[PDB]
């Protein structure tokens, strides 16, 4: 569609030469091209020209001997034509798919080594749009737009140039035309482009009234909101019906207005050679050839002038693509060790960390964890018990102060033995579009399904998951959509199990879950914690009285410690929360 | 069955454009066939007789007629332009007015996607169709026909030679149709797995770090990344192949006519320019032809869009307001229901069944029972959003079926599990409930939802914006927000579906306490799968499978409530 503003270019030749890059392996070939679109635009602009010369020198002088060798030669030329396209055409398929290939291997890669905090950013839609636009922007340009651009160039050329040295009079009529297309095209275009824009603000609008409308139908029926809804829908509608006529006016007249120029120009050839044939100052063959080119200045000029735009747009789009494979990526340090093979030790010193860097979420924070100890840390929400579950898996770093794991500090860990060390059930972990078997195979991959079986009954899930339609071997489409919430924390909690860390994360959720799974899922939990240090964002009152060590937050700060009974007698703020939901 | 709705009513009233359109289209095609024959004109009778007046003159006429022709086309584009636009426009209507008379039961077979796609794509593309049908679709198959009349008009014999290229042709463009359609597909399904591989690797990112699993997913995306290469040149290959051998076809079109025309001219048959008009005649008809070709393109994708549009035209509202329903000026709250059973589709078991259970005015009483139990459907029951398939259910003692809609909901407040708040201001949206409502009558509920801190907070406050859906306020203030515009409209019966979801467990009770002074006179239902919550209704309605297992207090359902225990045993 019409293009809004040109692309800001910071310096698209370093962008060019770099995108060129990627052409380099493939010079040989691409040159090859090159020659093809060059020589298949001469040939094409020699055909009406020896169809000028056919009629002057096979049919005019009636010398119809001389027919079969210029219809041979007419032959071979379409013949090569046509030869041409299908090797130029077919040679730049597999050539530019071959590049966008390396960006979608390339920008990928870029995804498993970038920081987690992109994708915390910006919404993942967004992200993939932008992105798969972009790749598909270069894909376009490159296999299609630009040798097209190409040849029109030659053609164009080639066709002025022959032009001319036939006769130089007719070719001034015949470039006439030149002058009205690109007039017209200019008035037109801008039209089309205010009212296209003017059209898709209304219809934007519409259509988001109807989205909203029919995802909140629910509660538009409870307020009896259904004519108030209608009088809304209505005046938008109305005035999109005013804009959209126009719109679709404008975008729809430079046809004509073309076929005009081109029905203009077949005249004035005809006008004009033809009075230019009653004088012997050309031939009647000329006059064929001349119509042979009048519409190579319509359509063909339009063309190269959006072939343009689109190379514009490309670069870019190239220029967004290089920059995300510019991005830092996480990488660890030369002095950063192996785990050794401990049971867990956990310990924060005045850690300090926030997101925006503005508004602080974690203030020194500081306490310590013994090898074996069921730790829970509770509290409301505006707190950071969730925040601690990334630092310590290093998902992110902190500002102030520092984290370390069995006494050496966590920054100073390979990332690999860290997250094979420390497990982590997040309160809404994700599935694969996978089998069962697969995903819970996903934490240890030469792991043999006999023992995946002994270990799936130690969590509560091999009966369930036998229960299917195809046991383990069934395909959990779209993420574990069509099992309940409480089989899939059950299926999280065996998986994890697999991996077998010997630190541990929880945040089983509680909400919507069936008081069936309830049971199973908790007794899965001992099973789980079983052997190992654990940490649990706890929602379970069972699991705070069996709390080797509570830890409240408040605020980003840690305010209380210490058992359950005891914090129940400080009447500080544990006893509030505690009281305030299990006083019942 | 089915319906016997129909879309072309929608073009009706605009017969004068849907007419003027073609009309004018073909003085384009009229004026695009004339050029050949008068250049033919020029060089036989003019060149030929050496007379200028001929060549000046025709050459002027060639002129005139251009520009009679670009009359032509602007003024179909023009009016089809508006036959198009008002049919798009009575269309959606129709097509949102239909929507807005749906029920939960008509929802739920065009699900809410389809429904949006419906109303939004469907209808641009039959708004295409109309505009098709009114330009293209006339001048095109003009274009091929009266290309074949002119060149049939100029020689006879040589027409033959259309016999001999209009066959390869139409069999090229089925060949290509039906061995590219598979395979064009098949990058539909290529490109998809390319997307889920980048979604599922954005979406459980910290799964796959953290399991160390980042090379296991760079290897998933290969394969992805291969299967879509692989199937684009498989598809385009075709393509890349079929338009040379289309234009060479063309070409030998070319040469055939300058052949066998060619022995035509030497036999004193056929004049020079009659060559020339006719080589031109014959590029308009196998363009054309092409032109053609993409138009059955689109028209078997456009019909789908009919077919979709049309189901929803053609469905009947499931919930229909009598002839002579009762008006109920107001309502006490008394609620009941007897021997309700209930289901969404007639595949399955029964949601409800054998519900019994009454509630007089004022009472507040949490529904409580594990997830799946029944419990919003339950509660959906009451303001007429779904029927009851067996039993009956009541207010004040008659059956709402018998009461008018307005009347019934305008007593009834829900607050909605999922949350959804609309486009505009924060006072606009807590205004849902009472348009003459004033700003005191709303601090008031927005207090009592603890919700006027954080609006009173905000640059513009009450008049701050709300974005499509409420996109902006998190689920804890949305949930806080729709509670103040639940209370704004002063219900008589007040339903709290789960509405606790998205707030401290200490701002919950705040809530809920504020209610007894402001709800002062409502029946009031507390919707809750967990038991500190309902233990603050005054009596609790225990639901287990679909089925109601106990209706008291906390010491009543310990003890006789056997579905109470094991929801007591999972939580303590
Ligand atoms: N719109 C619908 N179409 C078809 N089935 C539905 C629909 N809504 C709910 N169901 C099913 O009907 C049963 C009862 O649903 P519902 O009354 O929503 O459970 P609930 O316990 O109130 N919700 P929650 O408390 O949040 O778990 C469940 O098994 C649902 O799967
Ligand atoms: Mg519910």
């Amino acid at each position: 569609g019409p293009i809004l503003e040109k692309p800001a270019l910071k310096n698209p030749t370093a962008t060019l030469r770099r995108l060129l890059g990627y052409l380099r392996p493939h010079t040989f070939t691409l040159i090859m091209v090159f020659v093809f679109v060059t020589v298949s635009s001469i040939l094409g602009v020699l055909s009406p020209y020896l169809i000028g010369k056919t009629i002057d020198v096979v049919f005019v002088p009636r010398r119809f001997d001389l027919l079969p060798r210029y219809m041979l030669i007419l032959g071979t030329i379409y013949a090569l034509t046509s030869l041409l396209f299908w090797l130029q055409g077919k040679i730049m398929l597999t050539l530019s798919q071959d590049v966008v290939f390396r960006l979608r291997k390339e920008l990928f890669e870029k995804l498993q080594r970038v920081p987690v905090g992109f994708f915390d950013r910006t919404p993942h839609g967004d992200i993939i749009s932008r992105v798969i636009n972009d790749v598909d922007n270069i894909n376009n340009v490159l296999g299609n737009s630009i040798i097209q651009f190409f040849s029109g160039i030659v053609t164009l050329a080639g066709a002025v140039i022959m032009m001319f040295r036939v006769n130089v009079i007719l070719s001034l009529v015949t470039l006439s035309i030149v002058p009205l297309t690109v007039l017209i095209t200019q008035i037109v275009s801008s039209q089309t482009r205010k009212y296209f824009y003017e059209n898709q603000r209304v219809l934007g609008q519409l259509n988001g009234i109807i989205e909203e409308d029919i995802s909140g139908l629910t509660v538009i029926k409870l307020f009896t909101r259904e004519e108030k809804e209608m009088e809304k829908f209505d005046r938008v509608n109305e005035s999109l019906r005013k804009v959209g006529t126009k719109a679709q006016i404008f975008s729809g007249v430079l046809p004509p207005l073309m076929n005009m120029v081109n029905n203009l120009g077949f005249a004035l050839i005809s006008g004009f050679g033809g009075w230019l044939a009653l004088k012997d100052i050309i031939t009647v063959g000329t006059i064929a050839t001349f119509i042979g080119y009048s519409r190579q200045f319509t359509r063909p000029l339009n063309e190269l002038s959006n072939q343009f735009n689109m190379i514009q747009m490309a670069l870019a789009s190239a220029e967004r693509i290089f920059e995300i494979l510019d991005l830092e990526e996480e990488k660890d340090d030369p002095d950063a060790v192996e785990l050794r093979e401990v049971r867990g030790e956990i310990e924060f010193k005045n850690v300090w960390f926030s997101y925006d860097k503005k508004k602080p979420v974690l203030k020194d924070i500081t306490f310590h964890i013994k090898p074996g100890q069921k730790v829970a840390l509770v509290g409301p929400t505006g707190s950071g018990k969730t925040t601690i579950v990334n630092l310590l898996m290093r998902f992110y770093d902190v500002d102030r102060g520092q984290i370390l794991v069995d006494g050496i500090d966590i920054r100073k860990i390979k990332r690999s033995s860290l997250r094979s060390s420390i497990g982590i059930v997040l309160q809404d972990t994700i599935l694969f579009s996978t089998t069962v078997k697969e995903n819970l195979k996903y934490g240890n991959p030469g792991a043999t399904d006999e023992e995946i079986k002994e270990a799936a009954k130690l969590t509560h899930s091999d009966h369930f998951i036998k229960h299917l339609p195809e046991g383990y071997e069934t395909v959990l489409t779209d993420n574990g959509e069509d099992l309940s919430q409480g089989q899939r924390q059950l299926l999280a909690i065996t998986r994890a199990f697999l991996a077998n860390p010997k630190i541990l994360i929880l945040d089983e959720a509680t909400s919507n879950v069936d008081t069936k799974t309830e049971k199973s899922i908790q007794a899965a939990m001992w099973k789980l914690m079983e052997g190992k240090t654990s940490i649990i964002i706890a929602h379970r009152l069972n699991t705070i009285k069996n709390a080797d060590l509570i830890i409240v937050l408040r605020d980003g700060e840690i305010v209380e410690m210490g058992k359950h009974d005891e914090l129940i007698q400080k009447r500080g703020f544990y006893y509030e929360l505690f009281t305030s939901q299990y006083g019942l | 069955g089915g319906g016997s709705k129909t879309l072309a009513r929608y073009l009706k009233p605009y017969w004068i454009f849907a007419v003027l359109a073609p009309l004018f289209m073909v003085v384009e095609v009229i004026c695009d066939l004339s050029q050949p024959t008068l250049l033919a004109r020029i060089v036989d009778e003019g060149i030929a007789r050496g007379d200028f007046s001929l060549v000046l003159k025709t050459g002027i006429l060639m002129l005139i007629v251009a520009l009679i022709g670009a009359v032509g086309g602007i003024g179909c584009t023009v009016f089809a332009s508006y036959a198009s636009q008002n049919f798009g426009a009575d269309l959606r209507r129709d097509l949102f007015r239909k929507v807005l008379s749906f029920s939960i039961s008509n929802v739920n077979r065009f699900h809410t996607s389809s429904l949006i796609t419906r109303l939004t794509n469907d209808v641009t593309q039959l708004q295409n169709l109309v505009m098709m049908l009114l330009r293209i679709v006339v001048r095109a198959p003009l274009l091929f026909v009266g290309g074949i009349v002119m060149a049939v008009s100029i020689n006879v014999k040589l027409s033959s030679v259309l016999i001999f290229l209009i066959p390869p042709i139409v069999l090229l463009f089925v060949w290509l149709t039906k061995k590219g359609n598979p395979l064009f597909r098949k990058i539909q399904e290529s490109t998809d797995e390319v997307n889920r591989v980048v979604r599922e690797n954005l979406l459980g990112v910290r799964v796959v770090r953290a399991f160390r699993r980042e090379e296991y997913e760079n290897e998933n995306f290969r394969k992805a990344n291969e299967s879509l290469r692989r199937s684009i040149i498989s598809a385009f290959s075709l393509i890349v192949f079929a338009l040379p051998l289309f234009i060479f076809i063309v070409n030998m079109g070319m040469i055939a006519v300058l052949w066998f025309g060619g022995v035509l001219v030497r036999n004193n048959q056929m004049e020079i320019g009659s060559i020339m008009a006719y080589t031109n005649y014959l590029m308009q008809i196998m363009f054309s032809l092409m032109m053609i070709g993409n138009i059955l393109n689109f028209i078997v994708r456009a019909s789908a869009s009919a077919k979709r549009v049309l189901e929803v035209l053609n469905e009947k509202p499931a919930i229909e307001e009598a002839d002579n329903a009762l008006a109920l000026p107001n309502v006490e709250g008394s609620v009941s229901f007897e021997n309700v059973e209930f289901r969404y589709f007639e595949n399955t078991d029964p949601v409800l069944s054998g519900v019994n259970f009454s509630v007089k005015p004022g009472s507040l009483v949490a529904v409580l029972g594990e997830t799946g139990s029944g419990k919003s459907t339950l509660m959906n029951l009451i303001p007429r959003l779904i029927d009851p398939e067996r039993g009956r259910v009541e207010v004040d003692e008659l059956d709402v079926r018998t009461v008018k809609l307005k009347d019934l909901r305008g007593h009834i407040s829900a607050v909605p599990q999922e949350t959804v708040l609309f486009s505009g201001t924060i006072k606009e949206n807590l205004k849902w409930g009472r348009e003459d409502a004033t700003d005191d009558e709303i601090v008031e509920a927005a207090k009592i939802a603890q919700i006027h801190d954080f609006i009173i907070s905000l640059p513009e406050g009450y008049d701050s914006r709300v974005e499509r859906g409420g996109r902006n306020f998190s689920g804890g203030q949305k949930q806080r927000l729709s509670i103040a515009r639940a209370l704004v409209k002063k219900p008589k019966v007040l339903i709290l579906d789960d509405c606790t979801s998205s707030v401290d467990p200490i701002t919950e009770k705040r809530i809920l306490d504020g209610l007894k002074r402001y709800t002062k006179g409502c029946t009031t239902f507390i919707i809750t799968q967990k038991i500190p919550t309902a233990l603050l209704a005054d009596k609790i309605l225990v639901l287990h499978e679909g089925k109601v297992a106990g209706f008291g207090t906390h010491k009543e359902l310990l003890e006789h409530c056997k579905p109470y225990r094991e929801i007591y045993e999972s939580q303590f």
